[PDB]
């Protein structure tokens, strides 16, 4: 039947309190579950709840309101390793365990030093198959794709150097045979201010 | 394996009155196991349209059932309940007594 | 240690062929479940079973068989495999009906009408910029996996024969080469960023490793190229002091 | 003023062949409201009181799935107990399950229970605290350990303190007309002589609701726990109940005895004697 | 309302 969660993707800053909700039709429902799914992995139980009220489990708080057909999940003190899709499951009788659609969550890295730059990298299996990198932009900058059908740019991705306590977000673009430059690569979504170009 | 023999009471839904519609009841209780045969007799013959409640049970686990049928009592007609259970060598008959 | 297992973890199907996903469980759980997941529709319940010997229809029974001869097993079956059934399939189990369901690892299943449309990844490595090194004293190698269908791909970074999980990030999901054309092939990018010194040491070995899941070894391959089987395709780059 | 919801389940193996019988019935106080019968045709949970009918399809689908789930559980149970007790498969056997909850006058939780019988004797019961188990025998210990490891008791306690109570309140309000009525017992009195010098004398209580009642016998206002015959409260088949109490007494002092009737539908106790 | 939890095989 009907299990409905908040429409994702949501974005929460690091260390902040995150909050997911779930509403269900059947008033007779007696068991409620919250699962965590990383990309291409299997749903893993965060917690369960049977009764009206609160359930505390470390950084997590479940909240159930039978009268309002409602379940809630509260992440205190957010880690970036909570960046994952979150699933609400409710039982509608016997084996009828139904899942929500999933709210996709993404915790933003706190960028310690925004140095927005675009570099060019050459190949090993030759030289000419060309690729352009975008790096060290603040979390406030987004990236878009709509060039030709030829030029591919990926979404932003955050890496973490644990030995140097450093964090970098980056996006990669390419289009093989082309007159594809670096200045014209990330302009479908305008590039930030001090966007360092080497030439 | 403990077996328990049914108690049996025959009676009417309302106080009996000649020419006036009523219900004849046979309430069997306190029996185990659940398998039981119950007939309502009019002048010793099986009455065919008899209904019964759904099998339930009491705190001691013994079953009860109410068997019943629509009837119109006359002065001359005799009514009975016949019960057969594994605890019984032969069916048991209890006559309806209105002046109880 | 008691748990729950699916098999296979990956499968490519020719349309019309029949298929059974194994799922087994040694936890003495009474209740078991099959679900599908699709890239936007969350999990949808296919069949379920409350106890050994009994079964029931979920939200999407439509298409698949199922059986529960005993407690341990709960195989899911596809008679005629349509391409609409391409999904990820999960088996889960719970103690009794209404208690927490424990999931198995999953099975990625892709149904195609034609097996000639399956393709391995080409893998390239791209060595960092001198500008990056002379601006932020970091060095980013990027790996590209290109021209593969379907997206049964797993990418990892190896330095000196040892896998790393730091300074690395990969696109959560592959990126269609032709986002319109049918049966289009995919691409995956990844970034590995390490210090100026680490890159400049010419003794350091870097390898981008792509595990692709392709054809079973028993398949009917007919074409002029090699059988696009399950394989690892890698590309390398070495340290440059220049 | 107090109330109760209870569910009763009977599962009976009919061996040599196959397919056990399962009957489930549900009661609010002394009123049956739902039932399921595995031998009937619908294979669904069925209404047996006027006020439960207005409930929607999600309710009935829900209750059906849950009740089928109960039977399937019991069906595994029959094999299992058969194994536990080294019984052959030629004999018919019985599993019974009773659960539910009691509320006070204000409809706040008073007590809960879940009890389980095999072949009509106690097998395992949830204790009053709803956190622990009574295992009647050695074989039942196995079940106990399994239920402890699987946290059955916490789940039952959630049902019994939450869902049961809540839904009881819903049923009582929805079924206000039927459930919250009290029918005053109509009383009368019969006399039948047994042996010239002796006579049997019987006090009749009719058409009362709920079933709880008190029929007692006094002589000169004095307790008679001795010579008394007291028959089980029985259904009239119309929603009410009937009962009686008789005493055997030597002829001549039929005015030295009084029968006392206590019921909540009554303003004050009724004491009757002969005319 | 039937129990939807806590009903486990013996």
């Amino acid at each position: 039947k009907e299990v409905e969660q908040n429409s994702g993707p949501l974005s929460v800053p690091e260390g902040a309190i995150a909050s997911l909700n779930c509403t269900y039709s059947y008033r007779g429902s007696q068991s409620f579950f919250w699962y965590r799914q990383y990309s291409g992995k299997s749903p893993e139980l965060i917690m369960f709840i049977y009764s009206n009220g609160d359930k505390e489990d470390g950084r997590f708080t479940a909240q159930l309101n039978k009268a309002s057909q409602y379940v809630s999940l509260l992440i205190r003190d957010s880690q970036p390793s909570d960046s994952a899709t979150y699933l609400c499951a409710v039982n509608f009788g016997g084996g009828k365990l139904i899942f929500g659609q999933g709210t996709e969550l993404s915790v933003k890295p706190n960028i310690q030093n925004p140095d927005p730059a675009v570099y060019q990298l050459r190949d090993s299996k030759s030289s000419d198959k060309s690729v352009c990198l975008f790096t060290d932009f603040d979390s406030q900058t987004n990236v878009s794709q709509s060039k030709d059908s030829d030029v591919y740019i990926t979404d932003k991705c955050v890496l973490d150097m644990r030995s140097m306590d450093f964090k970098s977000n980056s996006a990669v673009a390419w289009s093989n045979k082309s007159d594809f430059a670096c200045a014209n690569a990330f302009n479908n979504s305008i590039i930030p201010e001090d966007t360092f170009f080497p030439s | 394996m403990i077996q328990r023999t049914p108690k049996i009471q025959v009676y009417s839904r309302h106080p009996a009155e000649n020419g006036k519609s009523n219900f004849l009841n046979c309430y069997v209780s306190g029996f185990h196991p659940s398998d039981i045969e119950v007939d309502l007799l009019k002048n010793g013959e099986r009455i065919e349209k008899v209904e019964h409640s759904d099998l339930s049970f009491s705190k001691d686990w013994s079953f009860y059932l109410l068997y019943y049928t629509e009837f119109t009592p006359t002065e001359k007609d005799e009514y009975a309940c016949r019960v057969n259970h594994v605890t019984l060598s032969q069916p048991k008959i209890v006559k309806w007594d209105r002046d109880m | 240690i008691a748990g729950i297992t699916q098999a296979p973890t990956s499968q490519i199907l020719a349309a019309g062929r029949r298929m059974t996903l194994r799922c087994t469980q040694d936890m003495r759980h009474n209740a078991m479940y099959w679900y599908r997941q699709d890239l936007g529709l969350g999990l949808r319940l296919i069949h379920y079973s409350n106890t050994a010997g009994t079964t029931g229809k979920g939200e999407v029974p439509d298409g698949y068989s199922v059986s529960r001869a005993n407690t341990d097993d709960f195989p899911l079956t596809l008679a005629s495999a349509v391409p609409s059934q391409t999904s990820v399939y999960f088996c889960a189990s719970s103690w009794s009906f209404g208690t927490e369901a424990f999931f198995g690892q999953g099975t990625r299943l892709t149904v195609v009408e034609d097996l000639n449309k399956v393709f391995p990844p080409e893998v390239a490595v791209f060595e960092p910029s001198e500008a990056e090194i002379s601006h932020t004293q970091k060095a980013t190698l990027v790996c590209l996996a290109t021209g593969f269908y379907p997206d049964h791909v797993e990418l990892s970074w190896w330095v000196n024969g040892k896998e790393v999980h730091s300074g690395v990030c990969t696109d959560p999901q592959p990126l269609k080469e032709q986002p319109a054309l049918n049966d289009s092939r995919y691409a995956l990018s990844s970034r590995l960023r390490v210090s100026a010194t680490f890159w400049q040491d010419p003794r350091n070995h870097f390898r981008c490793q792509v595990q692709f899941y392709g054809l079973s070894e028993n398949d009917e391959w007919t074409q002029d190229r090699a059988k696009p089987v399950t394989q690892i395709v890698s590309a390398e780059a070495w340290g440059r002091a220049d | 003023g107090s109330h109760s919801m209870r569910y009763f389940f009977t599962s009976v193996s009919r061996p040599g062949r196959g397919e056990p019988r399962f009957i489930a019935v549900g009661y609010v106080d002394d009123t049956q409201f739902v039932r399921f019968d595995s031998d009937a045709a619908s294979q669904r949970m069925e209404p047996r009181a006027p006020w439960i009918e207005q409930e929607g399809p999600e309710y009935w689908d829900g209750e059906t799935r849950k009740v089928k789930a109960h039977s399937q559980t019991h069906r595994v149970d029959l094999g299992t107990l058969r194994g536990y007790y080294n019984q052959s498969e030629a004999g018919s056997h019985t599993v019974q399950r009773m659960y539910g909850c009691d509320v006070g006058s204000d409809w706040r939780f008073l007590r809960g229970y879940h009890q389980y019988a095999y072949d009509g004797k106690d097998y395992i019961a949830l204790k009053e605290d709803l956190r622990s188990w009574t295992a009647a025998d050695m074989a039942a210990q196995t079940t106990k350990h399994k239920w402890e490891a699987a946290h059955v008791a916490e789940q039952l306690r959630a049902y019994l303190e939450g869902t049961c109570v809540e839904w009881l309140r819903r049923y009582l309000e929805n079924g206000k007309e039927t459930l919250q009525r009290t029918d005053a017992p109509k009383t009368h009195m019969t006399h039948h002589a047994v042996s010239d010098h002796e006579a049997t004398l019987r006090c009749w209580a009719l058409s009362f609701y709920p079933a709880e009642i008190t029929l007692t016998w006094q002589r000169d206002g004095e307790d008679q726990t001795q010579d008394t015959e007291l028959v089980e409260t029985r259904p009239a088949g119309d929603g009410t109940f009937q009962k009686w109490a008789a005493v055997v007494v030597p002829s001549g002092q039929e005015q030295r005895y009084t029968c006392h009737v206590q019921h909540e539908g009554l303003p004050k106790p009724l004491t009757l004697r002969w005319e | 309302e039937l129990a939807g939890i806590g009903i486990l095989t013996v």
